[PDB]
RNA sequence: CUCUCGGCCGAAGCGUUUACUUUGAAAAAAUU
RNA sequence: UGGUGACUCUAGAUAACCUCGGGCCGAUCGCACGCCGGCGGCGACGACCCAUUCGAACGUCUGCCCUAUCAACUUUCGAUGGUAGUCGCCGUGCCUACCAUGGUGACCACGGGUGACGGGGAAUCAGGGUUCGAUUCCGGAGAGGGAGCCUGAGAAACGGCUACCACAUCCAAGGAAGGCAGCAGGCGCGCAAAUUACCCACUCCCGACCCGGGGAGGUAGUGACGAAAAAUAACAAUACAGGACUCUUUCGAGGCCCUGUAAUUGGAAUGAGUCCACUUUAAAUCCUUUAACGAGGAUCCAUUGGAGGGCAAGUCUGGUGCCAAUUCCAGCUCCAAUAGCGUAUAUU
RNA sequence: UACCUGGUUGAUCCUGCCAGUAGCAUAUGCUUGUCUCAAAGAUUAAGCCAUGCAUGUCUAAGUACGCACGGCCGGUACAGUGAAACUGCGAAUGGCUCAUUAAAUCAGUUAUGGUUCCUUUGGUCGCUCGUACUUGGAUAACUGUGGUAAUUCU
């Protein structure tokens, strides 16, 4: 309605199987757009899906106009399953990391380097 | 080693005699003349006029041909032509030193809200634009330090979103307004 | 912002004071280790005495 | 240090890099290679700040490793690989090729060229000696060694090299009324036609070379690179034409620009 | 400023040797 | 042959040597398979040597603070030089043998001190200077103190080893293990300095490696060191007080203006806060954006110092003693800078 | 902005130091609403350290008879994933501190025609006239028996 699209700095990158741009988002009177609804967005204007559209990384300026942010459409699912990072990959679903944290990971392998043999399997 | 800049500067100087009659009369003068807050905006502004007259004159120690006089003088002139404080005809080095700090004071988003009549005096300037009521071009700016240009001054105007702009009412009527 | 606040609150008795927190075992144990290894205020009264 | 210092701080990198101070503390440190590393520009720091295809030194190592990426024809995988002057990168996904020379302020300039031209390239010979059973061997700038060279090239020379062979397709001689490009000191990236060589016995030979403008400027014989044949260069020039503008001109040209366009 | 060999010039001895002045090359970034 | 400014350089030829604690001349691994048993295409790993890259290590020239209450020093035990060797990666008193008696010094040697790591740099700034540089970049040095090794291309390595000295841990008393000048954290010292947090997403490093790891590094926490921007009110009417202008010689009149001051009225504008949602991010927080609430004593209440001897600022009040003058205490009024402002010390 | 105010005399001018003043560091006191950056156990003790973490590492491509899992097709040595362990590489970088150190360090300048150099990149790798269609013995992981209060002991 009010919220407009336009993307600027276009470059569709081969190397990486994508197109790659700047998008700047104009809502003149309300919050900063979520995410999702600038992915239907731009699907509806590079006629494609959504799921292979990811967006980060948007400022809203000083005064509330406009929002800009990057942005990134990859020709099929599997090169955005390889190309792209772990957690932007995980926001939409995609990959669940391990829930483990460093103290315990490291102190795991402190304790299992007093161990030779297979039962280093066995220390907790 | 950190990914961090230590680069920073003090932008003033407090006087070296603390207690000059003159001195604090023409500093008073200057900030009831401009709404400034406190004596610390006119030490500032006076800072940045003693940078700009040391600037030039040390290019006025060098002879009339010389590359680095004739690069920076015209940077320096387009600079303080660009913000109105000197006059398009008057690209001389000399009319630098003859500059005061009431120009640069001029220049102030304070002092031009006042004078485009968005304002009844010059603290309802300094009110209004520290309220985001006043946008330059299409842009709400808070600072009244704010050294408005001459391809900017025909562009400050009311924000769209104000009350006293495009017309959504404020808390305290929209307060009254539904008590009735 | 709440633990903020209640260093602003105790500052006006224990100006210099270091405020920890008791919820756990493991904090349990932290504060017995800084009660142990501390430096002991003498006065001067019972010290001079037999108590 | 114990031996060998394996990392290179942002601040201490080569300034002709152009990185920023505030994006890390670490510069990408270029391997050991055919290039000098204050000489050098590596893999990632074309691939990313430069070209823009990836935003990351991870992506860079993503379009490395698809083997993407060749410099002077072979696929180099190393992400801080150091390529220097006159080589060819060429990305066949993308079909574009490159040419690492510098620009008038010294900086390695995004060169598109033709694919023809990225069949060869020049380098400037830098030792000449005979090995065993009486074998002439010629060391380039890019330490490449050639077995059996011309007899007529010397020290100096530029050769023009075909890099799928590896063998010496044509030469030039270091002659005055000559063109070179400066590859070092204040007036790198500069081309020009030699006029002058004082020889210093023991020292630092000096090299006098003048700009198509009629400007004179001399460098240190290390630092000239034969390019052409008389004055007409072998390979294609940037867009300054190793014309050093000043500072007043580089400001005229600008504002005409703006008025011009816009 | 000159004496020889090679194309009006290039190489050579320089002219007592210095102190002084100038030029050119070359001389990390960050900071200024 | 080829080169250099200069070779005892590189290449060439001859006679040989070639170390068992031994120098190269591939008993290695993957992927596609195809030609006329034989022929093979891409790679991976190893590898003598030469070049190259990253260095490293020795030298050249010039440049450093205070001290004569340090004027002669080095020389047996290497101090200066020569010859021959040893050792070393190599040049060399580096070391050994024999010779020579040299080498340095008021142009300050030698000795001692420094609250001395050196530079890039910082403060002041007319200029010359003076003061600072433990500290994120570059170079050095060390890992409680000395000393000696092992492996390796590289260490006299300490998140390697072996001793002694000083400390100190466990013990069943026979034995075993040690080194925060890494990140946190603690004790001590003191005038004096933060969390025993989260993460490899960023920057980069290392490894067999697109994949693992990184208290390097990033992120939050504490943080009035310091630097930037910047609220704590604005306006209208009314009432008094000034100052202009029209009309009057003036007094005076101005629904004539303008400017101030209010125990006077009035609703308009908003942040500070509280709190959804996005956005942010590795996950968050903060900021930015946006709903809702959020201001009259807008109690949503600005402090720190100084003034009655001179730079700014007093002809003031009340207690208390001493003989109206006069020690101590609490205030009023004024001035200055302001989210900052005093003090000590050092220094300019 | 090349700046002043005061202090010895009965009064005047001077010399002369000091006090005020301004900047920079440390500390400290009182006060503190918003927001951006941001130094931070150097000074004294290169004093002493409880506990945790700070250095590890596998590709199609060195060694897989751990069913720890897992399909064939069945004489097919080995599908594939793969802990452990052997082998290789790194651990000489980074980080910390400023005790030492006064022609030493360090900067600029030069030299290696006086040396070494993992790695990367290029060259060389039928240049030797003299069981190979594949050589030998082991040792881990694993199985099993153990010692010592105690160790990343064996």
């Amino acid at each position: 309605d009010t919220v407009t699209i336009r993307t600027r700095k276009f470059m569709t990158n081969r190397l990486l199987q994508r197109k790659q741009m700047v998008i700047d988002v104009l809502h003149p009177g309300k919050a900063t757009v979520p995410k999702t609804e600038i992915r239907e967005k731009l699907a509806k204007m590079y006629k494609t899906t959504p799921d292979v559209i990811f967006v980060f990384g948007f400022r809203t300026h000083f005064g509330g106009g406009k929002t800009t942010g990057f942005g990134m459409i990859y020709d099929s699912l599997d090169y955005a399953k390889k190309n792209e990072p772990k957690h932007r990959l995980a926001r939409h679903g995609l990959y669940e990391k391990k829930k483990t944290s460093r103290k315990q990971r490291k102190e795991r392998k402190n304790r299992m380097k007093k161990v030779r043999g297979t039962a280093k399997a066995n220390v907790g | 080693p950190v990914a961090r800049s230590w680069v920073c500067r003090k932008t003033y100087v407090t006087p070296r005699r603390p207690f000059e009659k003159s001195r604090l009369d023409q500093e008073l003068k200057l900030i009831g003349e401009y709404g400034l807050r406190n004596k610390r905006e006119v030490w500032r502004v006076k800072f940045t006029l003693a940078k700009i007259r040391k600037a030039a004159r040390e290019l006025l120690t060098l002879d009339e041909k010389d590359p680095r006089r004739l690069f920076e003088g015209n940077a320096l002139l387009r600079r303080l032509v660009r913000i109105g404080v000197l006059d398009e005809g008057k690209m001389k080095l000399d009319y630098i030193l003859g500059l005061k700090i009431e120009d640069f004071l001029e220049r102030r988003l304070q002092t031009q809200v006042f004078k485009l009549g968005l304002a009844k005096s010059i603290h309802h300037a300094r009110v209004l634009i520290r309220q985001r009521h006043i946008r330059v071009r299409k842009q709400v700016v808070n600072i009244p330090s704010f050294i408005v240009r001459l391809d900017s001054q025909k562009h400050i105007d009311f924000s769209l979103r104000s009350p006293y702009g495009g017309g959504r009412p404020g808390r305290v009527k929209r307060k009254n307004a539904k008590k009735g | 912002d709440t633990r903020k606040k209640l260093s602003k609150a105790v500052e006006k008795r224990f100006p210099h004071d270091k405020l920890l927190l008791l919820d756990t075992q493991q904090e349990a144990g932290m504060l017995l280790r800084q009660l142990a290894n501390q430096k002991q205020q003498h006065l001067a009264f019972r010290d001079r005495r037999a108590y | 240090a114990r031996g060998p210092k394996k990392h290179l701080k942002r601040v201490a990198a080569p300034k002709h890099w152009m990185l920023d101070k505030l994006t890390g503390v670490f510069a990408p440190r270029p391997s050991t290679g055919p290039h000098k590393l204050r000489e050098c520009l590596p893999l990632i720091i074309f691939l990313r700040n430069r070209l823009k295809y990836a935003l990351t030194g991870d992506e860079v190592k993503k379009i490395c490793m698809q083997r993407f990426i060749k410099i002077d024809g072979k696929v180099r995988t190393d992400i801080t690989y150091p390529a220097g002057f006159m080589d060819v990168i060429s990305i066949d996904k993308t079909g574009e090729n490159f040419r690492l020379i510098y620009d008038t302020k010294g900086r390695f300039a995004v060169h598109r060229i033709t694919p023809e031209e990225a069949k060869y390239k020049l380098c400037k010979v830098r030792k000449i000696f005979v090995g065993t059973k009486g074998i002439p061997h010629l060391v380039t700038h890019d330490a490449r060694t050639i077995r059996y060279p011309d007899p007529l090239i010397k020290v100096n020379d530029t050769i023009q090299i075909d890099l799928e062979t590896g063998k010496i397709t044509d030469f030039i001689k270091f002659d005055t009324g000559n063109l070179c490009m400066v590859t070092g000191g204040a007036n790198l990236g500069r081309i020009g036609v030699i006029t002058n060589r004082e020889r210093h016995p023991g020292s630092f030979d000096v090299v006098h070379v003048k700009d198509a403008n009629g400007n004179s400027f001399a460098t240190r014989l290390s630092n000239i690179f034969v390019i052409g044949k008389g004055n007409k260069p072998w390979i294609s020039l940037p867009r300054g034409k190793g014309i050093r503008l000043t500072i007043a001109e580089e400001r005229d040209k600008r504002l005409a620009a703006k008025q011009s366009s816009g």
